[PDB]
RNA sequence: UAUACCUCUGCU
RNA sequence: AGUAGUAACAAGAGGG
């Protein structure tokens, strides 16, 4: 080393080295490239911790703050707003389940609510409940010596996930998530008074954002997520050995500003000796709905759906009575999962950042605060949909709700699949963008990238939907270009 | 209509709406159970890439060591580890040529460093593998244990108090064949009750073999990396031992001083500076070119960066960089590459088995992977066992070729940088030429020339020139286009660097240090993002708004005029009604939020100072309060954050009764390490009292080789004297204090 | 007393458990054992805190809390427990303890705490006394630059601070070093005076001082003011598309003021030079411009800076440029100028003095006590000194004074021994004087001698003090109203040129304090990126107006005063040939019908605003001097400067969108491209049938009508034909 | 063997 | 059952 000097080694070694070692640029063309390969199998099921578009509220008028009062009392109060109950009957079965146990659980819970006083409600450990909350289902731990010579002792199943196919419903769910409602869902804490002009401007712009966002259905999911996950974390930490009842509550204000408490259903928490951040709490979700599962039965694999009552509704011209279903299910969560569910409000930031940047981007070039134009001077000009007519341009207020819904769904259906997919497809998008900027994009091993992407599309409705969206986008780009 | 957020990309350029592709508002992926499979996958793949190299048994260890360096050149694109020492040395020389007197000053600094370095500078930093306990431990302990064991055996140069005198001992400790360690174990006595069994811990001396100690001192620990974004499958990270740390520190300290004076080195500088270097290189690469030349940027990732970075190459590098300097210094730094080239890797927790019929589960030590029937396992696993067994030594697995994430840094970049620094017109003298920026596996390379084929030539040339030093460009993930747009470590340049706010979203929330700190952090997160990542006014306002909501809920410190019902709300109500000037109360005491865009840089206490009730502030800032525990200046107002591996975060706050620490983990109480708590409890009470005799000790570390008591006494005299002589004390009290000072000194 | 500590120490040393440790582990080791803990750094503190805050007793506090506060509060909440914190003699406690303390614990005197926490309270102080102006909306180009973070940094190095801290907080336990300067001593005594008897943990004072004294820098993206006080509020000051004009409380800094004034004056001059009646164009800008919300006029009136542009402005505004005094004598500069470079240099005894050395040819009338002289000075050079006086002594004194003032190597090389002249220690310039006055014995031995031509009246002086007709000391010879014109040339009363706008340099760095021009001649935003973006914006905003003006009456268009700021970016000599080249390229587009490239017109148009020259030189690009480095806008195709993006339908200048052109322009093309080469039409891709390919320098040996292949730019071979007519 | 309890632990 | 996803959780350890 000390007495080394470079004569001309690298060039000699390059001379010696084989010509199969090459970085051959294949020039890239979006018109040439094919659609991403979606997986096939059984259709993908709903895997949320609470019902989305198919949720149903029993609501009551209530002037309380947006986290005040005794939640069981608020629940009881909501229960009374529904008149026409029934005897419970199973209408859509949980194929792998003891479907009696759900029907007994509902009644046990529904009676336990009627027979309680105070704040805390713990159910009694009945076998049918124990089964649904997975009591004892951990195998008993032993030293290896003492179980060396058992025949069927294997290592735990460690295969990849079973592939699944893109059902429609997720796009529907997103389409609803992307819509306005007739209720204010988000209630922001106070700020320091404005002094700087830019603060006034900021607040002016923030009012619009709050307007477009607080009514958006995504925001209703955010609040449910936050309440459920806070409640569940807290109860998990405080009552490790009890089966605590947590009523699924949100508080809102009508378009009148009249304050309202909603009850979506009940959650029965299992035992929660949560040590590692991945350790699981089993729980039972019991949620009201008007939706008939049987018209989209693939969507509800994990659920046992009971019929629990009836009520009247008016359409445009006609008016008719419908039955009310209770979607019952066993589900699970983890300290890390619910910690992140508590923080879902950050979606608002993800959404609003992108919009504010788009407003500012124009405001710069127009040399003027372009907010009130963008929101008030209503012009449909950002492509945000695809109909049988074709590509559908929307408004900034829509873009807010779309991006918010995206960010929310990214939170609700978080998954290594999405994690990879999102990371890799970005490169393909950038390769498209480079072509569409006429920068002569080149790739070395494209099908490697296609396989790296396609590797991450296994069984997640959200990731499937995104894969699909990418294809629709690719085609949409190909058409306009070719 | 069906909504497709990606359709935005029709109108808006990807880089301008890149946020929508970053799903960072949901829980990231986390490994459950063990990462023995991943460690074995890494160890396997690592040899699998170097398979053509030469196998040899180590005499001192007996490990199957594969050597690929200077081996047969690869004849396909696949990930190869066949680096060429001459081809390295050429580049490392070309670097010296290109930077006149770099290595001189670089070394000259490291010399004075090595001379001036205390042992204390090793108690700082990350967790290390503690060969004493066969587990990971905090640096301060993991060191203290090795020093105590070194002291119990015949090794006490470090008693000097200088890092090289410890660093010496480590090489001598390889000689002692019978190394004495004290192991702890649980026993069970029988106690009466005015009769029940009683657990209690006892100690047991064990002596380890040359074979063992040498393995243990060349052992690196493995884990699964959790919370890793962007990736479908989990990866195996590693942790270094207590021996190699001291050398790694100096090698990295040299490689740092090397990097700090290189335009193509991404490390150790922050994103703003990285972007400035990436500007500089483009500005220069344009300003040097001619109007009839092309410019192509490669968005570049290097596949299997660690797996194919060899320690012998690092030996070559570290030697060649030191060439000309004192041979003790040339040797000292060469230790780490060697010790790495003889590295063995622990295989983690092992495996867990389940019986469906019996409904029982059991755990298995990785150490048991030698003597174990393969009927339990599946194909992929049992085959990984089959492959690992041939490399397996005393519980661990030999790992001569390559490297593993988390053990070594920076120098690996210098190898990349040198391949960039090769591409000057003045060196290459071809029709083409190049420049760029690199950090670890991530690189941006601008290639200039006269024609597309002329660029292609430079691409191939670069790509092979890397292969020759064991660097493998990812043909899958890397790509190329005309200079104008590129990606680099999640920075996006589109005729200028755009914003990527989504990256930072996880930072927005209650950090969970404490009421004081969190309030300072949360605001600064909003503040720095407005500056650095285009977080606009209206959204920033809303981030304040949500932060406040999260902070209040998390700490149960809602505003004193709310009707919410928690464990605090009453005692906060009392304070609320009691208080005259409400606006002065902190948020943590149910006061109002003062923050808006202009206030974000002003600490809450400082901001609300004038508006406080002078009683309330006098209670709040009462330096006699028991909730705070007195820090040291180096660790006052500091937190920990992860962007990179793991970094400290300074924050601005006034020490209030809200500057507390939360309760410690207690799971150790059940373990055999139960004594460490008592050790700590005692150890602290010595320093606590010592600080009364040397208040200066908490600001600067007292350098001194003398018995901790003797120092206390020697002072305890003169303080007690000078308090009288030229002061205000009685000579009965002086005589009493000196009588005490003698009276204790009598006791051994 | 120091009593209970030795009681405690005895009570500890009794216990062998710890008397072991105290004896065995040394002072070096005590730092190793202090950090010894079972506890790890928490990986997920955000989660862990949300987990722990739901528990009853999550906070750990000193056991004394049990003495200090009750066990149950008024409402029946339990405040502390007897359960001890793993690895400590510390107790588990409810949040209610913290509240109970804050509402009904012991009170303390903290009224001096702002003196400890100054660094923080100065932030508030600056904000409370800040003033906001209006918000402006525009493309805000930001330079990523290293800048200061610690306003009120009394600048001294880490250990230098450490000494000062140790002095203040740890006076008896101080180490062993000298207090280097009044810099340290004054801070020490003042901060000791300020922090007198303040009831607080010394550690906090040490911390706050450590943070307060040493400089801290960061790499930040900044548009506008780069002073620390402006860096403090970037988040409030600048956005992507907006500037919130703001002046922070308290007074600006002379260095920053003097630094920024130069950059202002330079830009004023460099603008004015382009405009008709440059004096008048300047004067208005000088009247209207304001730095950091203060009038440039009232700065210039009472600011002493010597720079060529600043002097042009002072001459224009009618205020005395700058005379001065030194060593007893009065110096008045008649001709020339000098740039100031601060340096460290060695005396003949190898002592390092820190000079502010002057480089440049200068001429002085020097006078005073019994002796006058004329001096001709170069950069560390006495070119010539003609000295007269009423006594040889008085001459010689002035000779030594000037020979010093030269700053020659000779005279520094000449200094034997150390210079410790004083209790105010005089600056090196004086040190050297008061040295050499006391002993010029060596100085003259080393200064050296010329032979010279004998002249009636003039005489030479020898190193021994003799007068000699034909020999003399190197450069020494013994012998007994300003105006400014239309074009900013500074003349003396004799009519000789002192200062010329040709000699004025470019604006170097980036402004420290903010510059506010209220002048229609200048754009609303500062710097060159501004100029490019606005100049290309105005064009796009008023395109349809100017497109007809291009067709009908161009010669009016080219004289549009909106194009003037763009010209400052072009180098002096290029403007004419660039504008001629451009104008010819446009004319070609008119003379050859069919071809019409609106984007090419938009791109090059701003170069057209100057009286053109008749040269026939080719140009592949035009250079532009922006922030120092020259940027080359390519004539053919996109560039780093001008980039027309069709996907967006946007012109992008230096990374920022300048606007969308008419959608008409997307669907607009023709095989023939005019307005690229002079007398040459482009006819699509290069055909090899017209031979081996040529370059741009080799296009003056082609027939009128002859087709030929040309390497035109960005690695493109193109078919080019020489046209018949001459535009 | 089974059922009841009781203790410690929730990142170690 | 359910969570989950390349391996775990579905309490662990002790009074044996
Ligand atoms: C060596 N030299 C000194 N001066 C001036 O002589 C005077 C006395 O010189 P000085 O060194 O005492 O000045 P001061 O202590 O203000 O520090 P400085 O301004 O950084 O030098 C000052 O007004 C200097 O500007 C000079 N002025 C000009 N024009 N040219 C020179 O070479 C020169
Ligand atoms: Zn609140």
């Amino acid at each position: 080393v000390s007495s080394f000097k470079a004569n001309g080694n690298i060039e000699a070694k390059l001379g010696a080295m084989s010509e199969k070692v090459n970085a051959q640029i294949e020039s890239f063309d979006p018109r040439t490239i094919r659609e991403l390969e979606l997986p096939e199998g059984k259709f993908c099921t709903q895997r949320s911790k609470f019902l989305l578009m198919d949720a149903m509220k029993l609501s009551v008028l209530n002037p309380a703050h947006e986290g005040e009062g005794i939640p069981m009392k608020d629940a009881k109060a909501c229960l009374d707003t529904f008149w026409g109950w029934k005897k419970a009957t199973i209408i859509k079965k949980h194929e792998k389940g003891v479907n009696t146990n759900y029907l007994m659980i509902w009644e046990q819970l529904l009676e336990s609510i009627k027979e309680m006083e105070g704040k805390f409600l713990n159910l009694k450990k009945t076998n049918h409940l124990k089964w649904g909350l997975g009591e004892g289902q951990a195998p008993e731990k032993m030293d290896f010596e003492d179980c060396k010579e058992v025949p069927d002792l294997f290592q735990y199943k460690s295969e990849p996930p079973e592939k699944r196919k893109l059902a429609s419903w997720i796009q529907s769910e997103f389409n609803k998530a992307s819509e306005l409602t007739n209720s204010n869902w988000i209630e922001f804490d106070e700020l320091g008074n404005d002094v700087a002009p830019i603060e006034h401007i900021a607040s002016r712009r923030r009012n619009f954002f709050t307007a477009e966002v607080s009514q958006c259905r995504a925001s209703e999911y955010i609040m449910k997520a936050v309440y459920i996950n806070t409640a569940l974390l807290n109860s998990s930490c405080t009552a490790m050995e009890e089966y605590q009842v947590i009523p699924i509550i949100t508080k809102c204000r009508d378009t009148s500003g009249q304050r309202r408490t909603n009850l979506y259903g009940f959650i029965i928490k299992g035992r929660s000796h949560l040590r590692n951040d991945t350790d699981v709490v089993n729980f039972i979700s019991l949620e009201f709905s008007l939706t008939d599962p049987r018209n989209e039965i693939h969507k509800w694999e994990k659920y046992c759906v009971l019929e629990i009552g009836d009520m009247e509704i008016r359409t445009s011209i006609s008016t008719i009575m419908k039955p009310v279903y209770l979607y019952v299910r066993t589900n699970g969560t983890s300290k890390i999962k619910m910690k992140w569910g508590m923080e879902m409000r950050r979606c608002l930031l993800q959404s609003l950042q992108q919009v504010e940047s788009m407003i500012e981007a124009e405001s710069a070039v127009k040399e003027k605060d372009m907010t009130e134009p963008f929101f008030r001077n209503r012009e449909n000009d950002w492509p945000i949909g695809e109909s049988p007519q074709g590509i559908e341009k929307g408004t900034i207020g829509k873009v807010c709700r779309v991006l918010l819904a995206k960010s929310v769904f990214n939170s609700i259906y978080a998954s290594a699949q999405l994690e990879g997919f999102s990371a890799e497809s970005r490169k393909l998008l950038l390769l498209i963008q480079a072509f569409r900027d006429n920068l002569d994009p080149g790739t070395f091993d494209l099908k490697g990238l296609y396989e790296a992407i396609e590797e991450c599309i296994i069984n997640d409705p959200w990731v499937l939907l995104n894969a699909s969206w990418f294809n629709s986008f690719l085609k949409a780009v190909q058409l306009s270009m070719g | 209509m069906d909504v497709n957020p990606m359709l935005i990309f029709l109108k808006v350029p990807v880089q301008n709406a890149i946020s929508t592709t970053f799903p960072y508002t949901g829980d990231p992926p986390y490994s459950h159970g063990t990462g023995t499979g991943y460690t074995m996958d890494t160890v396997i793949r690592t040899h699998d890439y170097s398979s053509r190299g030469i196998w040899k048994t180590n005499s001192e260890t007996g490990a199957q060591q594969l050597n690929p360096i200077d081996g047969p050149l690869p004849e396909d694109n696949e990930p190869s580890g066949y680096a060429q020492t001459d081809c390295v040395l050429e580049l490392i020389e070309g670097l010296d040529r290109s930077h006149p007197g770099l290595f001189e000053t670089a070394c000259q600094e490291t010399i004075d460093a090595i001379q001036q370095t205390r042992v204390d500078k090793l108690t700082q930093g990350r967790q290390t593998y503690d060969w004493t306990l066969n587990r990971n431990q905090p640096a301060a302990t993991a060191l203290a244990n090795t020093i105590e064991v070194f002291r119990k055996n015949g090794y006490k140069l470090n008693e000097s108090g200088r890092l090289i005198d410890f660093l010496k001992d480590v090489l001598l400790s390889f000689e002692n064949d019978s190394m004495e360690v004290t192991t702890h174990f649980q026993k069970k006595k029988r106690i009466r009750d005015n009769m029940i069994t009683q657990r209690t811990i006892g100690k047991k001396r064990v002596k380890l073999t040359k074979k063992n100690y040498l393995i243990r001192a060349l052992t690196l620990n493995t884990m699964t990396k959790d919370a890793e974004r962007g990736k479908l499958k989990r990866r195996a990270i590693a942790t270094p031992g207590m021996q190699i740390r001291g050398f790694v520190y100096f090698v990295e300290l040299l490689a740092r001083n090397i990097c700090e004076r290189l335009e193509q080195s991404g490390l150790p500088v922050g994103g703003n500076e990285k972007k400035a270097k990436l500007a500089n290189v483009i500005k220069k690469m344009m300003a040097k070119s001619t109007d009839e030349e092309l410019s192509y940027t490669i968005t570049g990732d290097n596949t299997k960066w660690n797996e194919n970075q060899n320690p012998r190459i690092f030996l070559a590098m570290v030697l060649r960089i030191t060439a000309g300097q004192p041979e003790w210094f040339r040797d000292l730094l060469a230790v780490a590459p060697i010790m790495f080239s003889n590295k063995v890797a622990r295989l983690g927790r092992g495996y867990m088995f389940e019986s469906k019929s019996m409904h029982l589960r059991t755990q298995i030590s990785a150490e048991n992977l030698s003597d174990i029937n393969l009927r339990y396992f599946n194909e992929d696993t049992k085959k990984k066992i089959e492959k690992i067994r041939h490399l397996m030594v005393e519980g661990t697995a030999s790992l001569s070729p390559g490297m593993m994430m988390g053990m070594f840094n920076m120098l690996s970049t210098v190898l990349g940088v040198s391949v960039l620094n090769l591409g000057q017109r003045e060196i290459l003298k071809r029709t083409y030429w190049w420049d760029g920026l690199q950090s670890s596996d991530d690189f941006a390379l601008i290639i200039n020339g006269h024609f597309k084929e002329d660029i292609q030539q430079g691409v191939n040339h670069f790509y092979r020139t890397c292969k020759l030093v064991g660097i493998n460009m990812s043909q899958k993930k890397s790509y190329i286009n005309k200079t104008g747009t590129f990606e680099f470590t999640s920075f996006f340049y589109r005729y200028g660097f755009v914003a990527n706010f989504s990256m930072e979203l996880p930072s927005f929330g209650v950090a969970g240090n404490n009421e004081s700190a969190d309030m300072s952090i949360g605001t600064t997160v909003i503040k720095t993002n407005m500056i650095n990542n285009d977080l606009g006014p209206a959204t920033a306002q809303m981030a304040i708004q949500l932060f406040i909501k999260d902070y209040r809920y998390t700490y149960r410190c809602h505003r004193g005029d709310t009707n919410l019902e928690t464990r605090r709300t009453k005692s906060i109500k009392r304070l609320w009604t009691e208080t005259i000037s409400k606006a002065g109360l902190l948020v943590a005491d149910g006061g109002p939020n003062p923050y808006n865009l202009r206030n974000l840089h002003i600490p809450e206490v400082c901001l609300k100072w004038s508006l406080m009730d002078p009683d309330y502030r006098g209670r709040l800032c009462n330096p006699n309060n028991p909730f705070v525990h007195h820090m040291e200046v180096e660790s006052t107002n500091l937190a920990v954050v992860m962007p990179g591996p793991a970094k400290s975060l300074e924050y601005d706050a006034v020490a209030t009764t809200h500057s507390w620490t939360p309760k410690r983990n207690r799971s150790i109480l059940n373990t055999n390490q139960r004594g460490i708590l008592e050790d700590e409890r005692i150890y602290q009470k010595c320093c606590q009292v010592f600080e009364k005799f040397f208040p200066s000790s908490t600001y600067r570390r007292p350098i001194g080789m003398a018995s901790m008591l003797d120092a206390m006494l020697s002072r305890a005299r003169i303080d007690a004297r000078i308090d009288l002589e030229s002061g205000r004390i009685s000579s009965q009290d002086f005589s009493e204090i000196t009588n005490t000072c003698k009276a204790i000194e009598a006791l051994k | 007393s120091g009593m209970e500590r030795i009681k405690e120490l005895m009570e500890m040393v009794k216990n062998s458990r710890m008397r072991e440790i105290l004896t065995t582990t040394s002072v070096d080791h005590m730092a190793v054992i202090k950090k010894y803990t079972s506890g790890r750094q928490e990986k997920n503190p955000a989660l862990r805190m949300k987990w722990m805050m739901a528990m009853k007793y999550p906070i750990s506090a000193s056991s004394r809390i049990r003495e200090m506060i009750p066990e149950k509060d008024e409402d029946g909440n339990t405040l502390w427990t007897n359960t001890k914190d793993a690895g400590s003699n510390r107790v588990l406690v409810s949040p209610n303890a913290v509240t109970w303390w804050n509402r009904a614990g012991p009170v303390s005197d903290v009224v001096h705490y702002p003196r400890v926490y100054k660094m923080y309270f100065d932030r508030l102080e600056r904000l409370t006394h800040g003033t906001f102006g209006p918000v402006k909306f525009y493309n805000q180009v930001k330079v990523r630059k290293r800048v200061d973070i610690n306003p009120g940094h009394k600048d001294l190095t880490s250990r230098e601070a450490q000494e000062v801290i140790m002095e203040v907080v740890f006076p008896n336990e101080v180490g062993a070093r000298t207090l280097s300067s009044d810099a340290q001593l004054t801070i020490t005594k003042e901060k000791k005076e300020e922090l007198k008897n303040c009831k607080i943990s010394p550690i906090m004072v040490a911390y706050m001082l450590e943070r307060e004294l040493v400089r801290r820098t960061r790499f930040l993206p900044i548009a506008g003011a780069t002073s620390s006080t402006y860096v403090e509020v970037l988040h409030l000051t600048q956005g992507t598309c907006w500037e919130q004009q703001y002046t922070p409380g308290g007074e600006a800094e002379n260095d920053d003021l003097d630094q920024t004034l130069i950059i202002a004056s330079r830009n004023i001059v460099r603008r004015s030079i382009v405009a008709i009646d440059p004096l008048a164009s300047l004067l208005s800008m000088c009247h209207t411009t304001s730095i950091s919300s203060e009038p440039l006029v009232e700065i210039l009136r009472s600011n002493p800076t010597d720079e060529q542009a600043v002097n042009i402005c002072k001459a224009a505004l009618g205020i005395r440029i700058n005379s001065f005094s030194f060593g007893g004598y009065n110096f008045k500069r008649v001709k020339g100028s000098s740039q100031r470079t601060e340096k460290a240099v060695l005396t003949g005894n190898l002592q390092t003095l820190t000079m502010t050395i002057f480089e440049g040819y200068e001429e002085f009338n020097v006078s005073g006590k019994r002796a006058s002289a004329v001096l001709k000075k170069g950069a560390q050079r006495l070119i010539q000194a003609i000295i007269g006086g009423r006594t040889l002594e008085d001459i010689l004194n002035l000779m030594i004074t000037l020979m010093v003032f030269s700053q020659e190597e000779k005279m520094l090389k000449a200094v034997r021994g150390d210079l410790n002249f004083v209790n105010q220690r005089l600056n090196p310039m004086y040190q050297l004087l008061r040295h050499f006055q006391k002993d010029s014995s060596t100085l003259l031995k080393n200064w050296g001698t010329e032979e010279i031509d004998p002249i009636m009246g003039i005489a030479g002086i020898m190193p021994d003090g003799t007068i000699n007709k034909t020999q003399t000391l190197m450069g020494v010879r013994l012998s007994q109203r300003v105006n400014i014109d239309k074009y900013l040339r500074v003349r003396n009363e004799k009519g000789e040129l002192l200062i010329s706008p040709e000699e004025v340099s470019e604006a170097q760095g980036q402004e420290k304090l903010p510059i506010n021009y209220n002048s229609s001649l200048m754009w609303e935003v500062n710097g060159p990126e501004s100029i490019l973006t606005n100049t290309y914006h105005w064009i796009i905003k008023n395109w349809e107006l100017l497109k007809t003006q291009w067709m009908t009456d161009p010669t009016v268009l080219y004289n549009r005063i909106e194009f003037e700021p763009f010209q400052t970016l072009i180098p002096k000599g290029n403007r004419a040939i660039y504008s001629g080249f451009t104008r010819t390229l446009f004319q070609q587009m008119r003379d050859v019908e069919g071809t019409f490239d609106s984007i090419q017109i938009i791109k090059l148009l701003p170069f057209s605003a100057h009286p053109p020259s008749l040269g026939r030189t080719q140009f592949s690009s035009f250079t532009l001097n922006i922030r120092g480095a020259p940027l080359r806008l390519l004539i053919r195709g996109n560039s780093q400067v001008f980039n027309y993006n069709q996907m967006e339908n946007v012109i992008i200048v230096l990374g920022k969108s300048v606007g969308s052109p008419e959608r008409s322009i997307l669907t607009e093309s023709s095989s023939i491209e005019s307005a690229v080469l002079r007398g040459f039409l482009i006819l699509g891709k290069a055909n090899s049938k017209y031979g081996p390919v040529l370059t741009i320098g080799e296009l003056d040996k082609l027939g009128r009508g002859e087709k030929a292949n040309v390497l035109i730019g960005q690695g493109d071979t193109v078919l080019v034909m020489k046209r018949k007519r001459d535009s």
